[PDB]
């Protein structure tokens, strides 16, 4: 297509509405309730731009920019003098009403009204009657309202009600008194609310966690880094000020995660703040724990490790691929094990196996939502990878985006696609032990247990293609539902398999390795995806290295006096009792951490270490895409007593210093060369992003934005003269402003958006090549395998129907996305959100053994008694006993094992 | 049509002329906000268009500026040559009261331009800058060396890729530094400074002037080299006052800068800020109201007073009359308690704003305005009977360092020093700026000799035209804003910020990012106190400024002192420094 | 109000604070330090301040002994009365609620109306 | 409390000793000879303090010698660039004890505005600094006030009275800050005039 806007041409896309077209090319038009990935409606009516009907006009007409399709020869003007006195005219009404709030509300220099009011020239007040108010609700932890800063966009209804799939937010009212918000109080209990603070132009919705410590956008210190709560890898903006982190905001990534992230990453950050957080080498001799520098600590370790016979190495999930390979150079590969337990590593490795070797394209988080029918096998999506299950919503949508484009409606018309679709969706059909989450837009939902699980998987792949392994013993009516779902599947275009390690069980993968063969075998588009437990689960799978369960044996015999543990606790994967006697009688435990875990009371020797926001390296994502994150900020520029290094960091110089006796704080990219070339398989993180020696025309890129404020008195009170820049050897990013973050630079790393008149998370649209799209010059992130050209065979081993004996308690996993991850739980912020451990049962069994709601039954596990208090599920099958992974006292590995001794207490 | 409009410049009639001659493909006209013909021209025929400008029936005798700029991070390139450099050449034709732009782009390998110091004498501080600060060379220069930085100095500092802030403090670096000035003073090399004739003669002594200096002119040093008591040749050695003002100009907003546009000239203050603020007042779109233009020519003549009574004071204390210092501080002692009264401080107000000045007149200004006004001829009077009539004085300073206007433009000397050889060029009545057109004041202008003495009674009759056109700026006074209507006026005016909502975002949206300029380029010149003061700022869309450019004209009389005093004594020379009216901030900046 | 208006007008950046909240709701500094040693006193901080909290006094006694006095902290700034403005309450005119005001009791505010009132 | 320089120590100091190292300090301070350095804006203010309107004459300080030598007291009154660092480190090391410095301008103090990178980020990097002006510029009449307070802490110093009999060790006094001194005071005004009037 073709358009002249202001007497100049342009090429843009002919399905994008004009907004959006003219957005792409750098030409500013005020909006505010179009978002790139919400539609268009047309209620602020802001975006009038003066259309002609022909090349030689002098009249035209106002239209909508964002309801105005971009077709070819279209001549439009922007700064015409009666669209910009419309537009201001528009900012002028949205004013009228609008509190003398400015300095007291945190939206202030992050705020899209202020942009707008400024862009289009709006200065001069004449309204001088009162102003409308209203009350203000209480939205929960995360979440602060103030409506009286409400301009009626109606973005968040759409964003919380269309894309979101939430049900709790709605407007209110009448002509001039619309409330955006609950029917009452209480905490909105969508998995997604969080993005409500990017997608309000105003400051309505704010981060309340944020809002406790604010700064302001100008003072933050940003760098580009990845969530580090689970596998997904939603790429993030953490800003920080005054040596703390500030606020995490979200980071647009064209093939991930573009626009929203989940709350857990949103607001699972308050343990970087935490007071109790080791800061320096600590050593105990006898009850004190005396604290040395970098280099008394470095050779003493090397002495002790030196004096021992063999030493060996545990690794971690949450570490990144740098610092759990520094680990197994320091240990040895053979003396190498993983920190994860038995049955996890085969499920990690079986996995991994699919995804590289089974020759079935795995997608990205963004290609999810056009896949035409889901099929979730055993993993509770929503609690576990929030985001893939919110790009499975968009993939249901994608029926009635379809149904409405074979009426010739455009994409941007998303009312027209909700008038048209108004229930009919594409198939969704989850299996989990529970009610899921995606209950309300799944076409079937199978509550039973985990073998029954399996069993179902094997029985879609043997009613897609003969030659998968048969299920005997199948009822008619659950037939007849296998009849439907492989109805659903061999019609659809594009299946998507998604199952996850967190099922707990190799059978249900080997079921949805058997569904995609068979899809596969029939020509269809079918893509399989595994969710993974933690950030870097997929980095410790593809490194290999033995199970934890081998290096708790070799502790407690003693072969090896010497044992290094790097970011881990130990009980999310092994018992305490079993972990205590390990590590009590090894005389010397080493432990990399930077968090304060239960551990350190017995460990020989416990290094600080650094977590993301003080700490760089690469992870890997349940995807199979290398992702690098930086530093966000130097801990020793506010406090240089404060020795809190990179965990790869401190082992390269422990090795360097156990064979030459030489203290050696390594570069980055030299680790990143080690790998590549020891490990061909994780060869693929060289190009995850360029090394130090990248410059954007000779200078580095910037951490903070220009008017960054306080750089002569942030430490005055310490010291009036100020100390050096923290000097930043290990990447391509400066700890100051003295960089480059200009939108058009040739680059795929961005810390933070910001263009001059686009304060707002809006300024994202001048960093794409096309708004809503792909990131200009690429995304960041490389895939490490590609698809392979043969594929695994059929899985024979079906397992057998789930049998309810008495004594032995099947326990099914209910994870949760407050409180089934570590670093998120140990937040201070999430405790209130985080709701109270309960044990879950049948009716049937509670009535059996005698037990009502809420009384305090206990059961003991590996020889401890533990007390939780009983809540009635309906669709827990009998024989089962629903409990929660990551709760105080239990553990995600209990994961489909039984239980037993349960009485009432 | 406003006075800030985008124009291209294409029915000057040089462009015609230049099209003649080099043909319609040669150069590239840019259209911008400067007030001037911008013209992109190939790098091989620089020195031929030069020429051809020396040339033309009203020929451009003054190279005004030649500096070089930074094109690598410039987003906003829309009909400009692909260039990774730039280098400026601003050339004044007085003849014409017209001024030209020359561009030469350069790529990012090759910096190299001809040299322009055939065509234009002057040019030879400026190219040296240029290579210090962006690393351009310039073939067939005598001596290319570091002026601003010294010559143990790695890398450019005014390139983008340079870091602005503090560096780390060393000692050890101060002691290596005291140990070269310390064989500096003993092992003198003139060879190195380009001079010749290495007291070949056994008797060509050798002085160093500085660079600690017992005067307000600031720290400097001149090697001279002495015949007895003749000066056969001398090398000023400057950059001991470089603030690096323009790298400063890349780090701070439109709005934060105004205080370091104040101490580029310190005994200038409001004068140094109305050439920036006009100039940004260019690039917003902005046509200030004429409350706004009285009250700044009334700061402006107010700080132009305080300039020249100094300047008068400290000539006659380098004289050697010692009364006049403490009678003159007196007046500058009234002229602050006005400037107090009306800003709030003595030196450096940092009152004017884009779009206005900062407060409002205080209820009752007229009345120290009319107390000034009263004490000021006749002590002015009694300062010329009581030493500017002795003829010690006149014996002192008639004829010493004296030379006629063709000096004068081909070392680009403007000010007292340009209108004592009889050249009326003042910028308020050729090029008029701030509403200067409403006010009555003549211009003083010389014989055609420019004496020290002459450039003294200029600025005397410069002080005295001053004294009226604040006596006309007093008798009439509009009543009206102090403050433009544009939405960039930073900041807003303070009531409605307090009590109305999108004035309070725009107030916060401009202290606290910055008004966003729209990328265009512009050029404001006023006549400082000093001569012709001048800024040229690019901007690229940002709230800061892509370059700022600051023309200062004592960088001009600095580079004239070595034509002019060789062949005269050494207190001539004290004498001839005395009567230049320099500041090393004016200097090196 | 604690709004890091006036640190961020400050060329020299002498200017450091941090925003505390009370119960009620109102904003307070935390902490507000002046790097009176940095400071060129060119009133860029009083001319941004939307509340006129920070302001100039003409007092020119400052001259220290030691350099680390010249660092002004909170209780070293904050004086008894309302210095050259002596009327203006910037929460009289703000949106927000504190003690002793409610929602609609600010300056040409009107009451709030809830969406469950009988009125059309 | 009193600070050596050859450490935290007491008052020392017989009574007739006392007496004499008295007088040394009273005409020691009554004539403080300050050395002409003309660096920046900070020394035309203090040439505004010299003269006629301000008359830092009575308090003895008008000699204003241009060799290091005969001078006393040495104000940077201006900023530290990198090529006059030697220069004025070279201008104190030639002066002659006792020696005090007082720092003019928030750029001798600390840099001020200029945090550039061709200044020195204030002259107590590599000199001592006895007292601090805060300013841009400081006015006449703050530095008449500094000089009052280089006074005082003078008649406080105990400096040695000969070179061949007594204790070779500069004693500093440690004296209580202004801002400490005068919060008493600052803290408990009311109402300014407004800025309207004159
Ligand atoms: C214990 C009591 C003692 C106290 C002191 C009392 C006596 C003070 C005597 C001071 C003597 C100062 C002598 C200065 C001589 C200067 C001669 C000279 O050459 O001056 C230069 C000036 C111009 O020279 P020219 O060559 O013409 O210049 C052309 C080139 N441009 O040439 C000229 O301007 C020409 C005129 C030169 C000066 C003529 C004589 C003046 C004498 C001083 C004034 C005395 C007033 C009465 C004092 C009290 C008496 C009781
Ligand atoms: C008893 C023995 C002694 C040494 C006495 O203490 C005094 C000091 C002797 C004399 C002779 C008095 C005064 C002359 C003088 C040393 C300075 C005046 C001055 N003052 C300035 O400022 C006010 C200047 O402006 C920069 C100056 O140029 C000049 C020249
Ligand atoms: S609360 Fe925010 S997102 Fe919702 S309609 Fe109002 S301004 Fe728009
Ligand atoms: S939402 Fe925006 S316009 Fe409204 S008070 Fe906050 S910063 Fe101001
Ligand atoms: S889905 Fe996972 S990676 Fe993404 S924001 Fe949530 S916890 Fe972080
Ligand atoms: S007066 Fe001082 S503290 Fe205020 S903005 Fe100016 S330099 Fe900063
Ligand atoms: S003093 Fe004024 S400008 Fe500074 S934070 Fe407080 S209210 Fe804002
Ligand atoms: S502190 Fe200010 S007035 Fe003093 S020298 Fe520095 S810039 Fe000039
Ligand atoms: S953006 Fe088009 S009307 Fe809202
Ligand atoms: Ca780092």
């Amino acid at each position: 297509a073709t358009i002249h806007v202001d007497g100049k041409e342009y090429e843009v896309n002919g399905a994008d509405n004009l907004l959006e077209a003219c957005l792409s090319l750098g030409l500013d038009i005020p909006y505010f309730c179009w978002h790139p990935a919400l539609g268009s409606v047309g209620a602020c009516r802001q975006c009038a731009v003066k259309q002609y009907q022909n090349a030689e006009d002098t009249r035209g007409r106002l239209v909508m920019s964002c309801m105005t399709p971009a077709s070819d020869g279209t001549f439009i003007s922007i700064d015409d003098e009666e669209a910009k006195q419309f537009r201001e005219s528009v900012v002028e009404w949205l004013m009228t009403n609008h509190p003398h709030d400015c300095p007291v509300c945190e939206e202030g220099g992050n705020c899209h009204l202020q942009d707008m009011t400024v862009m289009t020239g709006h200065s001069f007040r004449r309204y001088r009657f009162t102003k409308r108010t209203h009350r203000n609700q209480d939205l929960g932890p995360f979440i602060s309202h103030e409506m009286n800063r409400c301009i009626a966009c109606y973005r968040c209804v759409r964003y919380y009600k269309d894309y979101a799939g939430g049900t709790d937010l709605g407007v209110y009212g009448a002509h001039d008194n619309v409330y955006f918000g609950r029917p009452e109080d209480g905490t909105l209990e969508s998995e997604f609310s969080g993005n409500l603070v990017e997608i309000c132009p105003t400051g309505v919705f704010t981060d309340k966690t944020h809002s406790e410590r604010y700064n302001r956008k100008w003072d933050m210190q940003f760098a580009p880094s990845i969530c580090q709560q689970c596998s997904i890898g939603c790429n993030i903006s953490p800003g920080e000020r005054y040596g703390e982190l500030r606020r995490i905001e979200n980071r647009y990534n064209g093939t991930v995660n573009h626009y929203f992230l989940c709350d857990r990453g949103r607001f699972g950050y308050g343990y970087v703040n935490l007071k109790d957080r080791p800061r320096q080498p600590v050593q105990r001799r006898g009850d004190d724990f005396i604290t040395l520098n970098a280099e008394q600590a470095m050779q003493g370790a090397a002495d002790i490790l030196r004096q021992s016979k063999k030493v060996i190495g545990i690794g971690s999930p949450r570490a990144s691929v740098e610092s759990n390979f520094a680990l197994r150079e320091l240990v040895g590969e053979e003396n190498f094990y993983t920190g994860i337990a038995h049955g996890e590593q085969e499920r990690l490795q079986l996995a991994l196996k699919v995804l590289r070797e089974g020759g079935i394209y795995t997608p990205a988080l963004r290609e999810i939502e056009s896949y035409d029918a889901v099929l979730v096998l055993g993993e509770d999506v929503t609690q576990t990878g929030a985001r893939v299950a919110l790009a499975v919503r968009q993939a249901v949508k994608g029926k009635a985006r379809e149904m409405a484009a074979a009426q010739k409606v455009a994409d941007w018309q998303i009312a027209a696609i909700l008038n048209i679709g108004q229930r009919a969706k594409h198939p969704l059909f989850v299996t989990n032990v529970d009610d899921t989450r995606l209950d309300d837009i799944a076409a079937w939902t199978y509550r039973a247990p985990v073998e029954d699980q399996a069993r179902l998987g094997f029985a879609i792949a043997h009613a897609l293609d003969n030659s998968a392994p048969a299920v005997d013993g199948i009822e008619p009516e659950l037939q007849s539902k296998i009849d439907v779902i492989v109805q659903a599947l061999a019609g659809a275009k594009k299946p998507l398999i998604i199952s996850g390690t967190n099922a707990g069980s190799l059978e249900v993968i080997q079921a949805a390795a058997n569904v995609a063969k068979a899809l596969k075998g029939r020509g269809a588009d079918v893509g399989i995806t595994m969710i993974a437990r933690s950030v870097n689960s997929m980095g410790l799978g593809i490194m290999g290295g033995g199970s934890l369960e081998e290096a708790l044996t070799e502790l407690e015999t003693g072969r090896a006096d010497a044992v290094v543990v790097l970011e881990n606790d130990l009980h999310r994967h092994a018992s305490a009792t079993r972990v205590n006697a390990a590590l009590a009688k090894a005389p010397l435990v080493m432990v990399v951490d930077h968090q304060r875990t239960a551990i350190m009371e017995n460990a020989h020797l416990v290094l600080s270490a650094a977590s993301f926001a003080e700490s760089d390296g690469t992870v890997i994502n349940n995807e199979g895409r290398a992702q690098r994150f930086f530093q966000v900020y130097d801990p020793a520029y506010y406090d240089s007593k404060t020795v809190m290094l990179e965990s790869w960091r401190w082992l390269h110089s422990l090795h360097s210093t156990l064979l030459s006796r030489e203290v050696d704080w390594t570069q980055l990219d030299h680790v990143i060369d080690a790998v590549v070339a020891k490990i061909p398989e994780l060869a693929g993180i060289k190009d995850a992003a360029p090394d130090a020696t990248f410059r954007i025309r000779g200078q580095k890129l910037a951490r903070e934005p220009h008017r960054y404020s306080g750089r002569t008195a942030m430490r005055a009170n310490i010291s009036v003269h100020e100390p050096r820049q923290p000097q930043d050897i290990d990447t391509m990013f400066t700890f100051s402003m003295e960089g480059n973050n200009q939108p058009t630079a040739h680059r795929s790393q961005v810390p933070f958006a910001w263009a001059p008149g686009w304060n707002s998370p809006q300024a994202w649209n001048k960093f794409q090549d096309e708004v809503g799209g792909k990131l200009r010059f690429g995304d960041p992130g490389v895939r490490l395998f590609e698809t392979s050209e043969n594929g695994l065979d059929y899985f024979t081993s079906v397992p057998a129907r789930f049998q309810p004996q008495d004594g032995k308690w099947r326990i099914a996993p209910y994870y949760h996305l407050f409180g089934s991850d570590e670093l998120s739980q140990r937040a201070p912020v999430f405790q209130s959100r985080m709701p109270q451990p309960y044990i879950k049962l049948n009716p049937a069994d509670a009535a059996k053994l005698g037990v009502n709601a809420g009384t305090r039954v206990s059961f003991s596990y590996d020889g401890n008694t533990v007390t939780l208090p009983v809540e009635i599920a309906e669709g827990l099958t009998a024989g089962q006993v629903g409990l929660p992974m990551g709760m105080s006292g239990i553990a995600p590995v209990l994961a489909g094992a039984h239980l037993e001794d349960l009485k009432e207490a | 049509e406003p006075a800030w409009q985008t124009r291209d410049h294409l029915d000057d009639p040089v462009i015609g002329e230049l099209r003649n001659r080099f043909g319609p493909d040669a150069f590239t006209v840019q259209a911008t906000r400067t007030g001037v013909p911008v013209v992109w021209i190939k790098r091989e025929q620089l020195l031929e268009v030069g020429d051809f400008l020396k040339k033309l029936p009203k020929p451009y005798v003054m190279l005004f500026d030649l500096h070089g700029m930074d094109e690598r991070l410039r987003t906003h390139r829309e009909g400009l040559p692909a260039a990774d450099f730039s280098v400026f050449y601003h050339l004044i034709s007085i003849d014409r009261n017209r001024d030209i732009m020359l561009k030469v782009a350069l790529a990012e390998n090759d910096l190299h331009v001809p040299t322009f110091t055939k065509l234009f004498p002057n040019a030879n501080w400026y190219e040296r800058e240029t290579w210090d600060l962006f690393g351009i060379t310039f073939d067939g220069h005598p001596n290319l060396r570091r002026i601003m930085m010294p010559q143990t100095w790695k890398g450019h500092p005014l390139r983008k890729d340079y870091p602005a802030r503090a560096t780390e403090f060393s000692p050890f670096e101060l002691t290596k530094a005291k140990q070269d000035l310390e064989m500096e003073a003993l092992t003198f090399k003139p060879e190195e400074w380009g001079m010749k004739r290495g007291t070949e003669n056994e008797d060509f002594m050798f002085l160093n002037l500085g660079p600690n200096h017992p005067s307000a002119h600031g720290a400097f040093r001149i090697v001279l080299q002495l015949d007895g008591e003749e000066i056969v040749d001398c090398v000023p050695d400057i950059g001991y006052h470089h603030r690096g003002a323009e790298k400063m100009g890349e780090r701070q907003s439109w709005h934060s800068y105004i205080p370091y546009t104040d101490r580029i000239e310190y005994l200038g203050g409001c004068v140094n800020e109305m050439p920036y603020v006009l100039a940004v007042e260019k690039l917003a779109g902005i046509t200030v109201p004429d409350r706004v233009n009285v009250i700044r020519v009334m700061l402006s003549e107010l700080f132009r007073i305080n300039s020249h009574l100094l300047y008068i004071s400290t000539f006659i204390q380098d004289v050697g009359a010692m009364t006049p210092v403490f009678f003159a501080f007196t007046d500058r002692q009234k002229i602050y308690d006005l400037v107090e009264a009306i800003t709030g401080f003595r030196m450096h107000p940092a009152w004017f704003r884009i779009g206005g000045v900062a407060h409002d007149l205080p209820r009752g200004w007229d009345r120290l305005l009319r107390e000034f006004l009263d004490w000021m001829p006749k002590r002015l009077a009694s300062y010329e009977k009581a030493a500017l009539q002795n003829t010690i004085l006149k014996g002192r300073s008639q004829g010493v360092a004296a030379y006629g206007a063709k000096e004068a433009l081909e070392w680009g000397t403007t000010g007292a020093g340009l209108r004592a050889t009889g050249i009326d060029f003042d910028v308020r009545k050729a090029r008029p700026y701030s509403g200067y057109e409403n006010f009555d004041f003549e211009i003083p202008v010389g014989g055609g000799v420019s004496d020290c003495y002459t450039r003294v009674m200029l600025k005397v009759e410069e002080l005295r035209q001053s004294l009226r056109i604040l006596e006309q700026c007093l008798n009439n006074m509009p009543e009206g804003p102090f403050k433009a209507d544009h939405p960039l006026t930073t900041p807003p005016p303070k009531e409605r910020t307090l009590q109305h909502i999108e004035t309070l975002i725009t107030h916060f949206l401009q202290v606290s990012w910055g008004p966003v300029m729209p990328a265009n380029e512009s050029f404001q010149m006023i006549e400082a106190t000093k001569g012709i003061n001048s800024y040229y700022l690019t901007s690229d869309g940002s709230t800061m400024s892509y370059r700022t450019r600051i023309r200062t004209p004592s960088y001009a009389h600095l580079q004239q002192i070595p034509a002019a005093i060789r062949g005269s004594l050494v207190s001539d020379l004290i004498v001839y420094l005395g009567s230049i009216d320099f500041v090393m901030s004016d200097v090196d900046r | 109000v604690a709004c890091n208006l006036c640190a961020v007008a400050c060329p020299v950046g002498c200017i450091s604070l941090q925003k505390a909240e009370t119960k009620d709701g109102r904003w307070y500094p935390e902490f507000f330090r002046i790097n009176f040693s940095r400071c060129i006193f060119c009133g860029l901080c009083e001319e941004a301040c939307p509340t006129t909290a920070i302001q100039l006094t003409p007092d020119f006694e400052m001259g220290e002994y030691k350099r680390q006095d010249l660092v002004y902290e909170k209780e070293d700034l904050l004086i008894s009365g309302p210095g050259k403005y002596p009327e203006y309450n910037f929460y009289r005119m703000a949106g927000m609620a504190i003690d002793g005001k409610d929602k609609g009791e600010a300056e040409n505010e009107a009451k709030p109306i809830d969406v469950k009132s009988l009125l059309p | 409390d009193y600070t050596l320089t050859r450490e935290i120590v007491t008052d020392p100091l017989n009574v007739f000793m006392g007496k004499l190292n008295d007088m040394v300090n009273w005409g020691r301070k009554n004539s403080i000879w300050p050395y002409n350095f003309g660096l920046s804006c900070c020394y035309v203010e203090m040439v505004t303090s010299f003269t006629a309107v301000h008359d830092v004459a009575r308090f003895g300080a008008e000699v204003l010698r241009a060799s290091p030598r005969q001078a006393d007291l040495m104000v940077v009154a201006g900023t530290c660039f990198t090529k006059m660092a030697p220069v004025i480190q070279r201008l104190y090391d030639q002066m002659l004890e006792p020696k005090w410095v007082i720092s003019m301008g928030a750029c001798a103090n600390s840099g001020g505005m200029y945090d550039i990178y061709s200044v020195v980020q204030g002259v107590d990097k590599f000199i001592p600094v006895d007292v601090y002006i805060p300013g841009c510029p400081p006015r006449p009449e703050a530095y008449m006030q500094a000089l009052m307070l280089l006074q005082e802490s003078i008649g406080k110093e105990r400096r040695p009275l000969s070179w061949v009999v007594g204790d070779q060790g500069v004693y500093r006094a440690n004296m209580q800050s202004e801002r400490e001194r005068k919060r008493g005071e600052r803290i408990a005004v009311t109402n300014l005039r407004t800025p309207d009037e004159i």
